[PDB]
């Protein structure tokens, strides 16, 4: 990814290759670019830290839309589903808690990591066990469509879990 | 006058009920509305449920009570 073109190139020999494959030699850069022009094409350096600077005659332009091309649409059809976390407290009722649920089943639908959370802020004796009676319960909820793959697991002030969609 | 009847028994606190209110399961045996005494109250002390409390129980209603000793 990003090059240079016909006259920007600042080496004298370089290695000519055809749009083929043809290795028409090391060649002096004048003729290149005069080869260049006669083809209806430009001469692009492909590898300018290489023994001899390696150019190839293309269309850049058309090379580098390709370019863009095959990685936009490689790259977002390959982009991850990130991590949604959800936060809660320690001391949480119904109805809350079941759309807390709700939405973490959406998300393990779509085929997002779960970052299941619980903040506190101080007194932390009834404060795990509370938390893992809450995220376990919730992983148990969702153990058609979900896998913990982190325990119930200590932050400081938080306690966190990790869930990944049972088929992605 | 006072009525001497005001018991004194201790338990674990249970459920976050609404406006300084707690199902506090005794010690001695069931859960009672239990409202943070005014005094506590004049001190703060944000009870959580999981604390060992003492409540000031009635006999008339035993299932009601208020938490006299915070922790
Ligand atoms: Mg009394």
């Amino acid at each position: 990814k990003e090059y240079l073109t016909n006259e920007r190139i600042r080496a004298k020999q370089v290695r000519v290759v055809g749009p083929d494959g043809k290795q028409l030699g090391i060649m002096d850069t004048r003729e290149a670019l005069r080869l260049a022009q006669e083809m209806d094409l430009d001469l692009v350096l492909v590898g300018p830290n290489a023994d001899p600077p390696v150019a190839r005659i293309m269309d850049y332009s058309k090379w580098r839309y390709e370019q863009q091309m095959a990685e936009k649409e490689a790259r977002k059809k390959a982009k991850r589903t990130e991590v949604k976390s959800i936060k809660f407290r320690v001391k949480i009722d119904e109805h809350d808690y079941q759309t807390k649920l709700g939405h973490i089943k959406r998300f393990l639908q779509e085929g997002h990591k779960v970052k299941v959370t619980i903040m506190f802020r101080g007194r932390e004796v009834a404060h795990p066990e509370l938390g893992e009676r809450i995220l376990n319960r919730v992983t148990e909820d969702l153990k058609d469509l979900a896998v913990v793959e982190m325990k119930p697991e200590m932050l400081g002030r938080d306690m966190n879990m990790l869930l990944a969609p049972v088929k992605v | 006058a006072k009525e001497k009847d005001t018991i004194r028994t201790e338990g674990v606190v249970t459920e976050a009920l609404p406006n300084a209110t707690f199902r506090v399961k005794l010690d001695s045996g069931p859960e009672i509305l239990a409202y943070i005494s005014g005094k506590m109250r004049m001190h703060y002390i944000r009870i959580l449920p999981g604390d060992r409390v003492v409540v000031e129980i009635t006999p008339y209603d035993p299932t009601r009570g208020r938490i006299v000793y915070r922790k």
